[PDB]
């Protein structure tokens, strides 16, 4: 060990700059003479990972790791390994390697800052505080160190220490602040105010001191919105009402279009009990802002007189109908969610009286806007023929509006006509090809109309077309979600339709002379193969949204240092909250539920087709053999044609690169080994570790914990659901019946778990569900359910129909009851349930 | 309705969805994260608001109302909709504004740069983008002390032209040939910003006849007079 270290030191400068081939050549020349060099292998792994290679880089890194016994080597190798782990989404190993390097003897304090970022990604703040303290004591000439120390002491719990540190820093640097460093300083001041907020509590002297400090720093703080908000909060936490009212009036003068400021002023003034005071206040404020909308929308929520309410509604709808806004119904969208038989008749009467005095030629714009508003109002009131008549009259009057076509497509979708709606919306979109919202709506409605190829062809227009025949790669690079969700649902519907198709084809079973279904089977086989391939592609596309969220969370590497260098601690806390709440999105929950349903269906049908029927030799023959008719050449030609078609299909639906993911066909995802383990270690642990209290889907947790052998979690979730959302829901009774049928000794599980669940049920719910009817086969649970919770619930009936194999409570009677109970709903939902859910 | 507020990070993903329904030139998550964590006192958002309106009561009471499943029973969750932000709140538009930070070897003073302004086409023609731009310019002038503002506009989009050149009254600076991905020419506009002209209180009225009475907000006024229950001016 003499010349190899010199060559490594002379080649390290190539990696330090912007050189890769010259360093790789030197590493190869070194390894050609001695292959047992750990530093050279560790550098070559990172060099191959930084240029594009993945397999060779991982192999070299694994070899370098295996060629290490103790923790006593050069710190450069450990630093390179830490960089590699940081670049390969490995935080624990990177932290361990950096700690081992710093424990050996490194004179580079900046490495400590790296740890201050790494642990900042895993939440380990106990050692992060010490790392920040060391990195601050190492260099005393940058405000980023002070900001990082303040943030670390505020997040942990050292509030007084952070206040003292900020005070000492401001005393030492009083007057030595440049111009560009003023704003940041102001931001820091605001952050200190936030710290003082944590020292506010309910003490009078503390709040007075915070108010005095805020009034003293007001001439120095540049941010005025947050300053005035904190001032109003302090005034509300004390007792001064006039000063708080003045602050809120100043905020309104700064920005009148804000419902939050108006609500806070209403709460501060204490006039929420009397209606005349609020009426006079809003009538006086209307003269100050005649062009706003909250001052005219909020007073429509506490009116009791019918004549006054009608007059206010008329004065609110007259300017909107005169100027013509594409959101008039939106302006009354939330009110319709809270009022109905009391407000909607008066609004309809006013609109009819206004329309009876208009003219289709003198005032065409108010005429068409009144027609659109009437169509919206009737569509909201479950009316369809009159809405279609109004939209047809509007199209005949002025066929140059996209909103009319959008409303027609929405009505046709609500009436179960998806294809006609897609056709009308495409025809309307072809009128002007410059808007993207209408294109996205058309693609979504085509995906909802069992039309995927045309939807993709329409979407492949505004996308960047380079190394692909369509724009699927561009749609995946712009970070999409709704498109994938809407396309996977169409794939699932098309796959479920094939089940009914095969059932109808097998119901004949070659009845008498039925050679038509026997002589024609190649097309059916090709259609089934295509449907299976698209179903696999759907499962492949499902593995994207969680991966996208993981990539978004991992891309916060340089942000931990940027938020401290630029001086944005409040933005850092906001980013932390955003990263913690990432797993609380509705689209994420929907995608996770769909993935769970798919995995459970795959587990079920795999365990069903594993050991069933008989004669495997007569079933594993398939085709590719016509006896004495050249079977080898025929099978070879068939395989060649299938491969040639699959290559073109994969190039058409190309989304992921070939060097990044080889599972393009998706055959390995639909035939995995442990689906439940993968779903728990990839899709469930994150949602379990990052979740609130009231926002928690108990149905998905119950479905996940049912088929694993753990019933205590099921009982806890059921108890929490009954305590939160009450006990008068059909879902509670359905889950209780499912649990009672699962605790039967006939089902192969754990007798101890069944016994403890039975004891818990007998101890908790003793006068709700008969727990002594598990031995009688004549007791019908459907009658008891419809007597207690009733048959009007749809979610409970859907859950009982989904879990009917393990709970024998009938089938035909349940289906008839569901059909009879679905009638007071919308036709499209009824059709979808009868076609797929039933 | 329309509610203007500051662009929070907890919704930027949904904001990106709005981009998918607006300008074709999309951006990655890093772009939006940088522009939302670098200067948060510039970019604003416009969403909806749903509050109470006579709960239960007695005058034509009905417990079978909608209210996004929040009245009686029907659980209490959020509707499956990527455009929603809260049970009764959805985003209708936003405006992203950045500051000059790249080196130019010329000592450029801190100026305003309007990055993007995207509002849903179905929710326009009622004062949204104009208010967002006014609030952004006022916040920049009050906090960052922006000397001027510079932005870009297209050509076929007559709405943006009427909003910037006509409504906001901006001055055209130069013409950039082939700037976007489609190879369409753009107009780079620039206007010197001031402090005594971008006040919101000076733009409370849309149009006027000739000589009206522009009333603003002075000191106290709402806590004066007497109780509106038995006075002279009590209805």
């Amino acid at each position: 060990l003499k010349k190899e270290n010199d060559q490594f030191l002379e080649a390290l400068k190539l990696y330090e700059g912007k050189q890769y081939k010259k360093s790789l050549k030197l590493l190869d020349a070194i390894l050609k003479k001695d292959g047992s060099h750990v530093d050279s292998l560790a550098l070559k792994g990172l060099d191959l990972y930084s240029v594009g290679e993945k397999d060779d880089a991982a192999s070299y890194v694994a070899n370098a790791i295996r060629k290490i016994e103790g923790a006593s080597a050069s710190p450069i190798c450990c630093h390179v390994l830490g960089i590699y782990m940081r670049n390969t989404k490995e935080y624990k190993e990177s932290i361990k390697w950096f700690t081992a390097a710093l424990n050996n003897g490194s004179t580079n304090k900046q490495i400590y800052r790296d740890l201050a970022t790494l642990q900042s990604q895993i939440g380990d703040f106990k050692n992060a505080l010490v790392s920040r303290k060391k990195y601050w004591e190492a260099f005393l000439g940058y405000r980023a160190n002070w900001t990082s120390l303040a943030v670390a002491q505020d997040v942990n719990g050292e509030r007084q220490q952070a206040i003292n540190t900020l005070s000492q820093f401001e005393k030492l640097a009083e007057g030595k602040i440049s111009d560009s460093e003023k704003y940041e300083h102001s931001e820091c001041l605001m952050y200190k105010n936030d710290i003082m907020y944590k020292a506010a509590s309910d003490n009078q002297d503390k709040l007075q001191n915070v108010l005095k400090h805020l009034n003293d720093i007001e001439p120095c703080v540049f941010d005025k919105f947050g300053l005035l908000e904190r001032k109003a909060t302090i005034y509300m936490k004390l007792g001064q009402l006039k000063d708080a009212s003045i602050v809120y009036r100043t905020l309104i003068k700064r920005n009148p279009d804000n419902f939050k400021y108006y609500k806070l002023l209403e709460v501060s003034l204490g006039i929420q009990g009397d209606n005349k005071l609020k009426k006079a206040l809003y009538g006086k404020l209307e003269q100050f802002y005649p062009r706003c909308e909250p001052p005219k929308f909020i007073p429509l929520t506490f009116l009791q007189d019918k004549e006054e309410l009608s007059k206010k509604l008329r004065e609110y709808v007259l300017p909107q109908l005169e100027r013509g806004v594409p959101a008039t119904f939106s302006n009354v969208k939330p009110l319709y969610q809270r009022r109905k038989s009391k407000v909607s008749p008066l609004l309809e009467k006013i609109v009819l009286d206004y329309l009876s005095g208009l003219d289709p030629t003198q005032d065409p714009i108010p005429f068409i806007w009144t027609n659109y508003y009437l169509s919206q109002h009737f569509l909201f009131l479950k009316d369809f023929p009159k809405a279609q008549e109004y939209i047809d009259a509007a199209l005949d009057h002025t066929p140059t509006l996209v909103e009319f076509y959008i409303l027609k497509a929405r009505i046709l979708k609500h009436l179960g006509l998806m294809d006609t709606a897609a056709g009308i919306l495409e025809e309307g979109r072809q009128l002007d090809l410059q808007d993207r919202f209408i294109n996205c709506k058309t693609v979504k409605y085509f995906l909802r109309a069992n039309n995927i190829d045309k939807a993709v062809e329409v979407a492949s227009l505004f996308t960047k077309n380079d190394d692909s025949v369509n724009g699927i790669k561009d749609l995946h690079l712009v970070e999409a979600s709704w498109f994938i969700v809407e396309q996977a649902e169409a794939y699932y519907r098309l796959y479920l339709d094939r089940k009914k198709k095969l059932d109808d084809l097998a119901s004949l079973k070659k009845e008498v002379e039925s050679d038509k279904s026997e002589q024609i089977a190649n097309d059916i086989k090709e259609n089934q193969w295509l449907v299976r391939k698209y179903k696999g592609l759907a499962l492949k596309r499902f593995n994207a949204i969680p991966k996208f969220y993981k990539q978004f969370e991992d891309d916060q590497l340089d942000f931990h240092s940027y938020c401290m260098r630029k001086g944005t601690p409040r933005a850092y806390l906001e980013m932390l909250e955003w990263g913690k709440a990432l797993y609380t999105k509705p689209m994420y929950v929907r995608a996770m539920k769909e993935a769970s349903k798919l995995y459970f269906q795959m587990h079920d049908d795999r365990l069903k087709r594993k050991s069933d029927s008989l004669d495997e030799n007569s079933d594993e023959i398939q085709n590719n053999g016509q006896n004495s008719s050249s079977q080898k050449k025929k099978a070879k030609k068939e395989a060649a044609a299938m491969n040639k078609r699959k290559e073109t299909e994969a190039k058409s639906v190309a989304a992921y690169p070939s060097d990044q993911d080889n599972d393009v066909f998706g055959e390995k995802l639909i035939e995995t080994s442990t689906p439940m383990e993968d779903f728990a270690t990839e899709f469930y642990n994150n949602y379990s570790m990052q979740v609130r209290e009231d926002e928690r889907d108990y149905i998905l947790d119950f479905e996940f914990n049912y088929r694993i052998g753990k019933l205590a979690l099921c009982f806890a979730s059921l108890n929490k659901f009954a305590k939160r959302f009450g006990t008068t829901s059909g879902l509670f009774g359905s889950m209780a019946i499912v649990l009672l049928h699962a605790t039967r000794n006939d089902t192969p599980f754990d007798p101890i778990l069944k016994k403890v669940v039975t004891k818990s049920l007998e101890k908790e719910y003793s006068e709700n569900f008969p727990l002594n009817e598990i031995s009688n086969n004549s007791f019908d649970w459907l009658n008891f359910y419809q007597e207690k919770f009733g048959k009007n619930d749809i979610n409970g009936l859907l859950f009982l129909y989904r879990y009917r194999d393990d709970v024998p409570i009938g089938s035909s009677n349940l289906k008839e009851m569901i059909i009879s109970s679905l009638s007071p709903l919308e036709p499209h939902s009824q059709n979808e349930i009868l076609q797929y859910y039933l | 309705p329309i509610n203007i507020r500051r662009a929070t990070i907890n919704d930027i993903i949904c904001m990106q969805n709005a981009n998918l329904h607006n300008l074709p030139e999309n951006y990655m998550m890093k772009y939006y994260m940088y522009h939302i964590l670098s200067w948060p006192e510039a970019s604003f958002v416009a969403t909806t608001t749903t509050l109470d309106c006579e709960d239960s009561d007695e005058q034509d009471e009905n417990d079978k109302l909608e209210l996004t499943l929040d009245g009686t029973n029907d659980g209490r969750t959020i509707k499956l909709d990527p455009t929603y932000l809260a049970p009764g709140e959805k985003l209708v538009g936003y405006v992203l504004v950045k500051m000059n930070d790249d080196p130019d070897q010329q000592n450029e003073p801190p100026n305003g740069h309007i990055t993007s302004l995207s509002v849903m086409r179905t929710y326009r023609r009622m004062g949204i983008a104009e208010n967002l731009m006014r609030q952004a310019l006022f916040a920049l002038r009050e906090v960052h002390q922006a000397e001027y503002v510079s932005l870009h506009v297209r050509q076929s989009n007559r709405a943006a032209l009427h909003l910037y050149r006509d409504t906001l009254a901006f001055e055209v600076l130069s013409i950039e040939k082939s700037y976007y991905q489609d190879g369409e020419d753009a107009y780079a506009m620039k206007k010197v910003l001031k402090l005594e002209e971008l006040q919101i209180s000076n733009f409370t009225h849309r149009r006027l006849k000739e000589n009206e009475e522009k009333l603003e907000d002075d000191l106290e006024s709402d806590l004066l007079e007497d109780i509106i229950k038995q006075g002279v001016n009590d209805i």
